[PDB]
DNA sequence: CCCTCCCCTAC
């Protein structure tokens, strides 16, 4: 298939759903437990 | 002058006689400087390029960007064939000052004992400073006498060579948020650190001839090389002096306050 | 034949010199056959009237810049303009310096800038332990290594 | 012999080796060689001093 | 105001000359490399030549034009053929009062970006020019000045500024001003720099 | 709206000559990414005066992203899960420019933490 | 940010971003503050545009404006545009964290030890006339496995380490095995799980993004690394 | 007027003849003064012959041409190839303020320099020159003076 | 502002 046929197949059937933009999806929380504990071994003066 | 021993010879031969480029009565720096100036005069006939080169060299010597090896004299010392003690040359003073601490450090007949010149107070005859490379590289506050070196080892021969042309060389010598300065300091520090690491790698590769090792204790064995006949040693001690100093810039406040 | 002269044309007298006799007549007139380059300043700022004299010898050192070069004279007298210029409005001008050649840039880029008749030889070296860098003395320091080497090229048997 | 034959500056073993044979030899003080030759450990140091003097003896030829 | 305009105009002229020399095959395309720093932060990834002589030539030309700026109201890079000296292409850069002496550099670089994009879009449509004796030239149109008449006093130089003034006054010669095809482009409408663009073909 | 978007694209393509991305439409019209792709495709249609070079990218399976250059030999057309228009380029060399964007309300995914000032 | 893939159900599972070094490429032999500042402003634009959507953990590299030794300190609070002054105020560290060159991120309990990749790149600059009985991905994976086996991150101390790394307690001598061992700035990409004394360490070789711009997505529920190529 | 045009035409013709003599191989190099004089405040180097006889001959030719300038309408300098007697090239010059004529002659001489410095080199001892007074051809049009009432055209031929 | 003493280079 040509490039125009791919665009006609994909973009014409666009869903345009779930894109509220007012209540965006919150990213999953991943924490760094070594942020404040103590003694970073590789931190030199 | 440039010699052409045959018409087929394309590149000339720099044939010098008697001038400071063949006499061992000076320093290796003056030989290179004089040869470069003479080649610039013979090839381009340009007095502006020679002047720019000479001013650049004088500025480098005045600042302290020299190799510190090309400023080492070497004269044969006849330690017994001298008339008296006050007529002894510059090398004999160093030789006797070394003998007084170790009588076994007496040179052979017609030995080439090197020495350098440093700064002094009013007066301070040339014989009075006369530091050897060992004394100069271990001294805390010792800097080469840039005035004496430049003038009395560069200006007379160039004056002769260029007064045969009609120009005086002595007149050419008398003439929380911060991203710019902090980044410039970082560039300087990183350049110096990379140069130091390159010198250390070169010394570690050179020390492979004896140790046949590559891991630790090879850098330790190579760190004790005091070969005064190698240009990498003087650069190594200069890099060490630079890295062990300027602690005010290398802190938590490098003009960035954090 | 070749390039024609025109309908009505004349010819001037033949020049006195040719391609070969030119230098031979230039030397006989009191001039060097080839006038090599004297020491000169490429920068007219560095002139500073340096060639003044030395030991009663007057030297003439000049520059090749446009500021120091004298105009072409016609008849022994230099022809120069004395009156002030008359600038006219709405003029056009052209850069005189020639740009580099196409071929020069390409050439710069392509370069990408059965009988024994000799003497046997033996060598010896010594290592002695010293005491805090004292250049070991042959009266208080003893020998520890007598590494020796024999020249195998000239050694027979 | 080297002083009479070739005209160089220092006339030491390292300088002559570099100017005639194009070989750069490290140089250790008499105290460093003593500390290496008295090291009960660090076979590398003993090999170092041995090869040091062996090369000094081989370059004389 | 001569404070910051002298740097932005220099960058614009550098990118202009380099783009004209690149997209017209005046020099081999291998000697060009897309970059953003040529001793000045460029507004785009402009193909700048890396020849030692050509860089100095372009820099001296731009400095001369910027020195004469107060009287120059038009600057043209003429593309002349080499088999015969004839202007086949001419890219005019108008300087109508330039809003000169009588500012959020990002906006200046945005305007320069628009102008250079227009110039590139225009140059990409012209037919391919063969190498091997295609060359260029430089012509300016001044308001009121007379060049070449500063060497009538022997002008003993004292520093580099006076020598530069002399060699810049002496580097220009006089000149004079069918099926011409003029194509206007997008200029710079920023406050201090009001520049206009043009083009000529055939 | 297909009216403000067309005018904005025409302006940023012809008056202020610059390559326009679909994220620019996202930031200017405050719309989602899919709606921006739909508007870009709609502007790619009705293009009797075509004076630009469309930049088409397609997402294959196994999470691969490619920018189509030849537009004649698209590898593995069966594994394509999406294929949209990325930008409209008036010139030949794409080479866009990226500046500071204030994504105050045009975000579809926010990080779990909030900026503490 | 979820603009290209449009699968917000799966893109919202990428909790953090970890740049493992080599953010700017230059030569300190011939460089000034201008072009380095241009590259740093480009990087700062990227950071300011991506931070409102995802958290970033920046790590120094081998050719970045930082120390040439292996324990490289964080870059600086400077070297970034003034638009990022709100993230460097001290309280906003969970969204942006300039970190030391070696570091053990405790990502929800998954202790991952990350290195920019100078140790392996310094081991590979040697030619050992052994191991016969060549610069392949399996060879570098074996080198990383041996680094984990010997419990020494930097076997070539004179090349990677610097004077005074520590006193009487060296940090490169491993005192605890991590779960994931990351060595970045490698020519090829490859993963390998090794069993050392009843334990299991997953080694990951992250390739450069300049050439072969792949992005590794490492899961934390099963430790499965998948790649995302960008052309 | 007729005052400044005379002197400036003298200087222009002297530089013209000397350039045509030096940039070809009519007379050998190292026989000219290439680093001493300037022609019309132009940045290029102008060569002037060193032999006083040839300079005086050129000056007398220029004075004799200017003495009868009202009758001549073309002053050409032909390049004759020896042993063939065929004019290879023929540089031709066809026929009120001091500044205007100065700038016109400056531009004309600059055009002559730019045209001469891009020609193929010539082997030695094969060319004699001959000036003519008019009282397959490759043509090239050069810049001329149009301000003064003595408008001159400058063009060259080859082969 | 001339002397001796020292260095070492050139035929
Ligand atoms: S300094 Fe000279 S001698 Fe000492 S190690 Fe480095 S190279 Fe070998």
């Amino acid at each position: 298939l040509h490039m125009d046929a791919l665009l006609t197949k994909f973009n014409e059937d666009r869903s345009l759903q779930d894109e509220n933009l007012s209540q965006p999806r919150t990213r999953v929380r991943i924490v760094d437990d070594n942020l404040y504990n103590k003694s970073n071994p590789f931190q030199l003066c | 002058g440039f010699s052409y021993e045959s018409p087929s010879q394309t590149l000339p031969i720099f044939d010098a006689k008697g001038i400071e480029t063949v006499r061992r009565d000076g320093i290796p720096a003056q030989q290179k400087i004089i040869e470069k100036c003479i080649r610039l005069l013979f090839q381009t006939k340009d007095l502006s390029k020679i002047k720019k080169y000479l001013q650049n060299e004088f500025f480098k010597i005045q600042i302290g960007k020299v190799s510190a090896q090309d400023f080492c004299f070497a004269k044969e010392v006849k330690l017994g064939a001298y008339k008296s003690e006050k007529t002894a040359p510059a090398g004999a003073v160093v030789v006797k000052r070394r003998i007084n601490e170790d009588h076994r450090a007496e040179p052979q007949y017609k030995e080439r004992i090197p020495y350098l010149v440093v700064k002094g107070k009013q007066g301070q005859l040339l014989r009075e400073r006369c530091v050897s490379p060992e004394e100069f590289l271990e001294g805390e506050n010792l800097e080469l006498d840039s005035e004496y070196y430049i003038n009395k080892i560069l200006i007379p021969p160039l004056d002769r060579l260029f007064n045969l042309i009609g120009i005086n060389v002595g007149n050419w010598a008398q003439e929380e948020k911060r991203s710019t300065t902090t980044l410039s300091f970082l560039i300087k520090k990183l350049k110096r650190q990379k140069e130091y690491q390159t010198l250390k790698t070169v010394c570690r590769t050179c020390s492979y001839r004896y140790t046949s090792d590559a891991g630790i204790e090879n850098d330790h064995i190579a760190s004790k090389c005091n070969s005064y006949d190698c240009p990498v040693f003087y650069s190594r001690v200069k890099a060490e002096r630079y890295l062990r100093d300027n602690q005010s810039v290398q802190r938590e406040e490098a003009l960035i306050s954090l | 034949a070749g390039l024609r002269y025109g309908k009505r044309a004349f010819v001037y007298g033949e020049p006195p010199f040719g391609y070969q006799d030119i230098l031979n007549k230039l030397e006989d007139e009191g001039f060097p056959k080839i006038d090599y380059k004297d020491p000169f300043f490429s920068n007219p700022v560095d002139l500073e009237n340096k060639p003044y004299a030395y030991a009663g010898k007057r030297f003439e050192i000049s520059s090749t810049h446009v500021s120091t070069r004298i105009p072409v004279q016609f008849g022994g007298e230099t022809v120069s303009v004395y009156n002030k210029p008359t600038f006219d409005m709405f003029s056009s001008w052209k850069y005189a310096l020639k740009p580099p050649t196409y071929d020069a840039v390409q050439k710069w880029y392509n370069k990408v800038p059965s009988v024994h008749d000799s003497l046997t030889h033996l060598t010896l070296e010594i290592h002695a332990n010293t005491r805090s860098d004292k250049i070991p003395d042959p009266a208080i320091d003893e020998v520890s290594m007598i590494i020796w080497c024999l020249e195998e090229e000239t050694f027979p048997l | 012999a080297l002083r009479s034959d070739v005209n160089l500056t220092q006339y030491t073993i390292e300088s002559a080796a570099f100017n005639i044979l194009h070989k750069r030899l490290p140089h250790f003080s008499f105290e460093s060689l003593t500390n290496m030759w008295n090291a009960k450990k660090s076979t590398t140091e003993l090999k170092t001093v041995l090869n040091y003097w062996l090369s000094r003896a081989q370059i004389n030829i | 105001m001569n404070r910051w305009v002298e740097k932005w105009l220099r960058v614009y002229l550098k990118c202009y000359i380099n783009l004209i020399l690149f997209y017209r095959n005046v020099y081999p395309p291998q000697s060009f490399d897309y970059t953003t720093y040529q001793s000045f932060n460029l507004p785009q990834f402009v193909p700048i030549n890396r020849h030692p002589a050509l860089i100095d030539y372009i820099e001296e030309l731009i400095l001369d034009v910027l020195s004469k700026l107060t009287h120059v109201y038009r600057f043209s890079i003429c593309i002349i053929n080499k088999k015969n000296d004839l202007c086949i292409e001419k890219y005019v850069l108008d300087f109508s009062e330039l809003q000169h002496v009588d500012i959020t550099e990002t906006e200046v670089f945005d305007e320069f970006r628009s102008s250079l994009n227009s110039l590139i879009m225009h140059l990409e449509k012209l037919p391919k020019v063969n190498d091997d004796t295609i060359t260029f030239e430089a012509v300016i149109n001044a308001i009121e000045l007379e060049l070449g008449h500063k060497l009538d006093r022997n002008r003993r130089v004292d520093s580099l500024e006076e020598k530069a003034e002399i060699e810049r006054d002496s580097n220009w010669v006089k000149c004079q001003e069918p099926k011409i095809k003029l194509t206007s482009l997008v200029g710079s409408d920023v406050g201090p720099l009001i520049i206009h663009q043009f083009s000529e073909k055939l | 709206m297909d009216q403000k978007a067309s005018y904005f694209i025409n302006e940023k393509l012809f008056t202020e000559v610059k390559p326009v991305l679909f994220t620019d439409l996202i930031h200017h019209l405050k719309i989602g990414p899919s709606m921006a792709k739909k508007l870009m495709f709609d502007y790619y249609k009705q293009t009797t005066n075509a004076k630009y070079n469309c930049v088409v990218i397609c997402c294959y399976k196994d999470q691969t992203i490619k920018i189509i250059h030849d537009l004649s030999n698209i590898p593995q057309q069966d594994s394509i899960i999406d294929c949209f228009i990325y930008a409209f380029n008036p010139m030949d060399s794409f080479i866009p420019y990226y500046d500071i964007i204030d994504q105050k309300d045009c975000l579809t995914i926010k990080n779990s933490y909030e900026l503490k000032v | 940010m979820g603009r290209i893939n449009n699968k917000i159900d799966d893109i919202s599972l990428i909790g953090r971003l970890l740049i493992c070094g080599n953010s700017v490429d230059f030569d300190i032999k011939s460089v000034n503050k201008d072009e380095l500042m241009i590259s740093l402003t480009e990087f700062s634009k990227f950071l300011h545009n991506i931070l409102p959507s995802i958290s970033v953990d920046i790590m120094p590299g081998t050719n970045d404006p930082s120390d040439k030794s292996l324990p490289q300190q964080p870059f600086h609070k400077s070297l970034f545009d003034k638009s990022l002054e709100s993230y460097f105020n001290g309280s906003n560290k969970e969204i942006l964290n300039l970190v030391t060159n070696p570091y053990e991120f405790s990502y929800n309990g998954v202790d991952v030890l990350a290195v920019s990749g100078k140790n392996i790149n310094d081991i590979c600059k040697y030619v050992i006339p052994s191991n016969d009985n060549k610069d392949d991905i399996e060879h570098r994976l074996d080198l990383m496995e041996c680094t984990m086996k010997w419990q020494n991150i930097a076997p070539t101390a004179p090349d990677t380490l610097w004077c005074y790394p520590y006193t009487d307690k060296d940090p490169f001598v491993l005192d605890k095995w991590p779960h994931v061992y990351i060595v970045a700035n490698q020519p090829y990409f490859g993963t390998r799980v090794v069993e050392i004394g009843g334990k299991n360490i997953k080694i990951i070789s992250v390739p450069e993004f300049s050439s072969t711009g792949m992005i590794i997505l490492l899961d934390l529920e099963t430790l499965e690394a998948e790649t995302v190529k960008i052309d």
